[PDB]
C-alpha cells in the first residue's frame, strides 16, 4: 500500500489531503513556491521543499511553479512519495501529467489517463 | 534545520541594551513575530 503522498497543489485543499492522508498513517509531502514560503499549507506537511527556482531553472512565477509537470514531478522524487494526489484545478486534469507519473512508478491520484481525453 | 523543515529567518531590527545584559533583536520567524534578547558582549 501508499505510505508517502505529495500534495501537488497549495491554499485549502492541500491541507483536505494533508489531514485525509495524515489520518491514515500515510506520510505528506508538501509543495511551495517562493511566494507560498509564509504559507500554511506548506507548514501542514511533515516535509516540504520549495519548487519553482533553482539550479535546473529561468524561474517558474508564481503560478507557473505549481504547472510545471517536470518540477513537481522532481521533488516527488526528491522525498519519495510512491503517490500524488493533484488537488483540483491546476493539474488535475492533465492527461498528460498522468502520463509522466505513469512514467515513474508514482500512483497519480486521479484517473487512468484514458478517461481524461 | 532538518531535511524537511526550512526556517524563513528575517532580520527586522535591532534595539539598544536593557537589564540582564541583553540586546532585542526582533526577527521575523516563519513570518511570526519572535523577540530575542541577547548579552551585549
Amino acid at each position: 500500500p501508499i505510505s508517502k503522498i505529495l500534495v501537488a497543489n497549495r491554499s485549502e485543499i492541500a491541507i483536505r489531503v494533508f489531514r485525509a492522508a495524515n489520518e491514515l498513517g500515510i506520510k505528506t509531502v508538501a509543495i511551495w513556491a517562493e511566494e507560498d514560503k509564509l504559507a500554511l499549507h506548506r507548514f501542514k506537511a511533515d516535509e516540504s521543499y520549495q519548487v519553482g527556482r533553482g539550479p535546473h531553472l529561468r524561474d517558474l512565477g508564481p503560478i507557473e511553479s505549481y504547472l510545471s509537470i517536470d518540477e513537481v514531478i522532481r521533488v516527488a522524487k526528491l522525498s519519495g512519495a510512491d503517490a500524488i494526489h493533484p488537488g483540483y484545478g491546476l493539474l488535475s486534469e492533465s492527461p498528460e501529467f498522468v502520463d509522466a507519473c505513469n512514467k515513474a512508478g508514482i500512483i497519480f491520484i486521479g484517473p487512468k489517463a484514458d478517461t481524461m481525453r | 534545520i532538518e531535511k524537511g523543515k526550512t526556517l524563513v529567518i528575517v532580520n527586522q531590527a535591532v534595539s539598544a541594551t536593557d537589564s540582564q545584559g541583553m540586546v532585542t533583536v526582533f526577527f521575523e520567524l516563519n513570518g511570526q513575530p519572535r523577540r530575542i534578547k541577547v548579552p551585549d558582549r
